[PDB]
């Protein structure tokens, strides 16, 4: 079991772990979260009492070194830290161990939600997408943009997301317009998945990671990512029956954990419609399908 | 964006545009079958594709043999306009590729746009315009063109035949709009109104009868009248 110490906690502040959250009180004796399960990824974030605006936060995974978050009061955030030394940092958590200043990560034992909403999400990936290459762990905020929404402005504080557009010369082939248009299935399947994702796994960990970027921060361009890689399977004829039994699975977990009362903001009408009710998906969804309509019937 | 009355003179300017109707390109008669059920047979069609400002007009003929073992055929009407349209644009020297094409039904913008990849600088646009270029196929000759074709054609037409020697290009528009506006509202009426004073003829090279510019205002004034009674009638007011 891993552990992310805090020095203290001078601000006021909700921290998220993964899909858990705490209050911490300004100056509470406060060090940090422990029993942090090894072979996940883990996402620490971050809602100052004061701005609820900037949700931030940390992108690690506890194997690839010892991580600690300090508060910084000249950028004003709590700023994830590796500590090399690993003597001191073994001591360090210790002290705050035995001194019980630490919360538990409180997995329930039944509970697969965090594996499930991250399968195909792999650090060395996400690294990629979050260029910072000086650490171990990446930063994503409420205000990022992404690399897609640059096009249409500085270019290292940038979500690199695949770049997924309907109706580009990338995704038609030339004498193929009506065909490639209605059938994404070439888009999907010889330039996305054996060009540039190599495989369906790869695929799904960016639409994993897009989807909870736009879920823990409300990053709208990580919305608008994940949104992409629905429709671009939804909208194909022709999807290994293994993907889109795997998708059925994804998604059922994404709208599951979904915050009841944010479904209007982060569930594009037209997108769902169209994979549930139009689209060539439209009867290989049923998981997917079966909690829409008992949990966002208005939607549809 | 949109095309309408708020931005209407940009039809006359010098930037070379081109609107695309495409409501004649799939056209069918609808008769019983011998065991009593309805099935359709096509007919020859047409893309009206018209420069607003010089009134050249690229009339593409669609032959029916293009639907044969087709599936979908009113969506592939709208793909097969825009491969045709742009195959128009690629025939063009640069300097006569259009800057924009209007098309009066925004149902075409995603394949005239997908068909245009290519073409980034052609802004593609709708309209808010309520254009009357479904009866273009009310034109006698070129009714005429598109039934006897046997195979896909190209004719190329002056809609406003020699105007523009007496007339702006808004005025032109203006006759050709009332003109296929009261052939669409009472074909028959429109027609006998076109052609009742058998000494006014279509020269061999013309669409429209010779009128005099005074002959022209009565005629335009008959149109006119005859949208307006049409309306009262459709309405009853």
């Amino acid at each position: 079991m891993n552990t992310v110490p805090f020095t203290s906690a001078p601000i006021e502040v909700t921290i998220g772990i993964d899909q858990y959250s705490f209050n911490v009180k300004e100056n509470q004796p406060f060090h940090g979260i422990k029993d942090i399960p090894i072979g996940h990824v883990h996402v620490i974030h971050f809602q100052h009492a004061d701005n609820s605006s900037m949700r931030y936060g940390y992108w690690f995974d506890c194997r690839m070194g010892n991580f600690y978050i300090q508060y910084d009061p000249k950028d004003g955030l709590y700023k994830m830290m590796e500590e090399r030394d690993g003597a001191k940092f073994e001591n360090i958590v210790h002290n705050f161990k035995e001194r019980q200043m630490m919360v538990s990560y409180p997995k329930i034992d039944e509970d697969d939600t965090w594996y499930n909403l991250t399968e195909f999400v792999q650090m060395d990936k996400i690294r990629k997408i979050v260029r910072k290459d000086e650490n171990q762990f990446s930063y994503v905020d409420s205000s990022m943009t992404t690399v897609q929404e640059n096009e249409l402005s500085d270019p290292a504080h940038s979500l690199n997301y695949t770049v997924i557009n309907f109706k580009s010369r990338e995704a038609i082939r030339p004498g193929h317009e009506m065909e490639d248009f209605l059938d994404k299935s070439y888009y999907l399947n010889t330039v996305m998945l054996q060009g540039i994702f190599k495989n369906s796994s790869n695929y799904f960990g960016e639409l994993q990671f897009a989807f909870l970027n736009a879920m823990f921060f409300g990053n709208y361009g990580s919305s608008l990512q994940w949104h992409a890689m629905i429709e671009l399977i939804c909208s194909s004829a022709t999807v290994p029956k293994h993907m889109l039994d795997k998708l059925d699975e994804i998604l059922y977990y994404q709208i599951k954990t979904l915050p009841e009362q944010y479904s209007d903001i982060l569930l594009n009408e037209r997108v769902w419609n169209i994979c549930l009710y139009s689209s060539f998906q439209k009867n290989s969804l049923h998981n997917t399908e079966k909690i829409m309509e008992n949990k966002y019937p208005e939607l549809l | 964006g949109a095309m309408n009355s708020s931005n209407y003179a940009e039809l006359f300017n010098n930037d070379i545009k081109l609107f695309v109707d495409d409501t004649n390109v799939y056209r069918v008669t609808v008769h019983k079958t011998f065991e009593g059920n309805v099935a359709t047979k096509a007919i020859n069609g047409c893309i009206f594709t018209l420069n607003p400002k010089t009134g050249h007009l690229f009339l593409k003929i669609i032959h029916t043999s293009v639907w044969a073992g087709q599936k979908r055929l009113s969506q592939l009407a709208k793909w097969k306009t825009a491969e045709e349209v742009s195959a128009l644009v690629r025939s063009l020297p640069k300097e006569e590729q259009p800057k924009q094409i209007i098309v009066t039904r925004k149902a075409m913008l995603d394949p005239l746009e997908v068909h245009m990849l290519d073409f980034p600088n052609i802004a593609i646009r709708p309209t808010e315009l309520r254009l009357p270029f479904s009866a273009a196929m009310s034109i006698d000759k070129l009714s005429d063109v598109v039934m006897k074709a046997t195979e896909p054609q190209m004719v190329l037409f002056n809609i406003y035949d020699d105007w523009l020697d007496r007339i702006s290009s808004y005025t032109a528009f203006s006759r050709l709009t009332l003109l296929l506006r009261a052939l669409k509202t009472n074909e028959e009426s429109a027609k006998m109104i076109l052609l009742s004073d058998p000494t006014i003829t279509i020269k061999s090279y013309h669409l429209w009868p010779s009128f005099t510019d005074e002959q022209w205002i009565t005629i335009e004034s008959q149109m006119r009248d005859l949208i307006l009674t049409e309306y009262g009638r459709k309405y009853n007011v």
